[PDB]
């Protein structure tokens, strides 16, 4: 469809090539990173007040521990 | 086939090939190549190497 | 005008062959031979350096508003570079 | 590239210069030098004086002569008035330079 | 192992996804060739 | 897929920590004179190409 | 010095008779090093917390993040056993007895000259 | 800074990853959940 592996490949070093088996394992990163993220996500959106939201703001103080800041509102 | 007495017989068995190593080897390498999924179906259920 | 090799007869080490030469043992090398091991000394130097400059710009901006170390000149230098040290100072 | 390269050579010299005439101002791969290779055979004049600034500021690999050649087919044939006092100049820069190149 | 697992039913990710990509910037003549068959 | 390339490519650091080049061969060889004075220093721009790969 | 005992007291709980005297004091600047950054935690926490008072569920927060990244331990007794299972396939060469202890193939040892230098 | 015979929990692990389905079986949090629907809500 889009972009999905090999033009993030092309996004940083365009002379790269990928094992057929390696692709596999950094899509199970991505998916473990996705269910890692949501569920601190989740676990602070009980911590507001019991709940409130999934909310984009307590998500960056979330990423403090990544050491990564998104480009987005804030 | 069930009523001739004889292939019925030899759908129910195996046909045993004494190779050595080296040419199980050769047979490993065509195995893989592209369209032998087919192939290697009469390996996996008729023929015992 | 001069290439690299009589530059580096030109640098007067501080610290010992003995130091770093026992360094590359630890990590399983020979150690043997002078010109190798004389940019870890340099590196290392550098490192400590940065730090002391850093110290001292921290220690000449105390309280004006002889020249004694403390924590107070010790744990901002080193939180640039990731290093969190915090000593009681009693009990 | 090879494909691409021979694919215009071949068109170029079966009398297909209309084509390439509209290849030069594709949404991609901007290409001011053919341009001005294939449209001074047509009535397309306004690419010419558009696509010059890049050819002159690109300097491909001392390819100043073939530049001050095509210079001359806009002076002599211009649309609403031209001075045509500095054709000389054109080329006697055009002939020491390609007599420059010539000892080279 | 490996190649069993691109021929037992992975058409899905061959001639589907495969289908309607937009071409590499190496090859720039195709598009132009479709125009010209369009109009 | 950075820090991949990092252990098997050559790169070039712009004013610190930044990444840019992850390509060819411009960087010198620090124990050639000639690419000293070059360091120091530092058709024009393809005999500069030159320099570098 | 009443931390000094009871830190010898853990050690020798644990069958250790004989250390050194400065390890007492690295503990007690390990537990003071321990629970300020924790309190930060429980600052920053109390702080995103739009509250003017700490509560007690911060602390528990903060100290499960740092259960969470700054301790190591490996998965036990459950995905140990599916790396066995999904190799429980794999089968083994045959032997081939020629000269012994054969070592493995050429290139994939450590064994190779560096390709720019040369004679 | 205590001694007694309990052994101190902090009730605050690592907490793996690993949700309880069926009280001994273990799901490294995905991969499971359509077939656990397909199984529970037809068989019983």
């Amino acid at each position: 469809t889009k972009k999905k592996l090999q033009d993030l490949v092309r996004e940083v070093d365009p002379n790269e090539q990928l094992d057929e088996d390696v692709e596999e394992m950094l899509l199970q990163i991505a998916d473990d990173f996705i269910e890692s993220v949501v569920t601190a996500a989740c676990q602070l959106a009980r911590h507001r007040k019991s709940s409130t939201l999934e909310v984009k703001d307590v998500q960056l103080h979330l990423e403090r521990q990544w050491n990564m800041w998104i480009p987005g509102f804030g | 086939i069930l009523s001739n007495f004889k292939l019925r017989a030899f759908l129910d068995n195996k046909y045993v090939v004494r190779l050595q190593e080296d040419s199980y080897n050769y047979l490993i390498r065509y195995l893989q190549s592209d369209n032998n999924t087919a192939l290697c179906k009469v390996l996996t259920l008729h023929i015992h190497l | 005008l001069v290439d690299f090799l009589m530059q580096l007869e030109d640098y007067t080490p501080t610290i010992p062959d003995a130091v770093t030469g026992y360094y590359l043992n630890r990590a399983g090398f020979e150690a043997s031979d002078p010109r190798i091991i004389r940019l870890i000394s340099l590196a290392a130097q550098k490192f400590i350096s940065d730090i002391a400059n850093d110290a001292l710009q921290h220690c000449k901006m105390k309280g004006t508003a002889k020249y004694t170390l403390t924590m107070e000149d010790l744990t901002p230098a080193l939180s640039e570079y990731g290093i969190n040290v915090k000593k009681p100072h009693y009990f | 590239q090879l494909w691409e390269d021979h694919w215009i050579r071949c068109s170029k010299e079966l009398n297909q210069w209309e084509a390439l005439t509209e290849y030069g101002q594709s949404k991609g791969h901007i290409n001011p030098y053919l341009v001005l290779e294939c449209a001074w055979r047509v009535s397309n004049w306004t690419a010419m004086k558009e696509a010059l600034v890049q050819v002159e500021v690109s300097c491909p690999k001392e390819m100043a002569w073939k530049v001050n050649m095509y210079r001359g087919y806009l002076a002599i044939c211009h649309p609403e008035e031209q001075q045509l006092s500095f054709i000389e100049r054109l080329v006697e820069m055009a002939s020491s330079l390609a007599i420059r190149e010539w000892r080279r | 192992k490996r190649c069993f697992k691109r021929y037992s039913r992975s058409s899905l990710n061959r001639q589907q996804d495969l289908s309607h990509c937009p071409p590499p910037p190496q090859l720039r003549l195709l598009d132009f060739l479709q125009k010209r068959k369009e109009r | 897929l950075t820090s991949v390339v990092s252990r098997r490519k050559a790169y070039r650091l712009r004013d610190g920590h930044f990444k840019y080049a992850f390509g060819s061969n411009v960087t010198p060889q620090p124990y050639l004179k000639n690419s000293v004075v070059a360091y120091n220093n530092l058709d024009d721009a393809e005999q500069q190409a030159a320099l570098l790969l | 010095p009443k931390d000094a005992q009871m830190m010898a007291q853990i050690l020798k709980d644990m069958g250790i008779t004989e250390y050194e005297p400065r390890v007492i004091n690295q503990m007690l600047e390990f537990a003071f090093r321990y629970v300020t950054t924790i309190l930060d935690d429980a600052k920053i926490y109390s702080s995103h917390a739009k509250k003017a008072t700490v509560d007690a569920d911060d602390v528990r927060l903060a100290i499960q993040c740092r259960a969470d990244q700054s301790f190591t331990s490996p998965p036990p007794r459950d995905f140990l056993l599916d790396i066995a299972r999904q190799r429980n396939q794999t089968p083994l060469p045959l032997i081939k007895p020629y000269s012994g202890p054969r070592l493995p193939p050429d290139r994939y040892c450590l064994t190779a000259p560096n390709y720019r230098l040369k004679s | 800074c205590h001694y007694s015979g309990h052994h101190p929990q902090p009730a605050s692990f690592c907490t793996f990853g690993s949700r309880q389905i069926g009280r001994g079986y273990y799901v490294f949090d995905s991969r499971w959940n359509r077939l656990r629907c397909a199984l529970n809500l037809m068989v019983e």
